[PDB]
């Protein structure tokens, strides 16, 4: 996942986590 | 000002952070 790369393999801001949500 | 989460914790976070999921 993009989100795993961003928030697990690295730390991320809350807004970054939110950007990985579906809309 | 960061978060870091892997595995089920990351899935749980996306589940509450995303109003209509992350399919």
């Amino acid at each position: 996942r993009g989100v795993v790369d961003s928030c697990c393999r690295n730390s991320c801001s809350f807004s970054t986590l939110r950007a990985y949500c579906d809309s | 000002n960061s978060l870091r989460a892997c595995g089920p914790a990351l899935m749980d976070m996306l589940r509450v952070a995303c109003p209509n999921g992350f399919n």
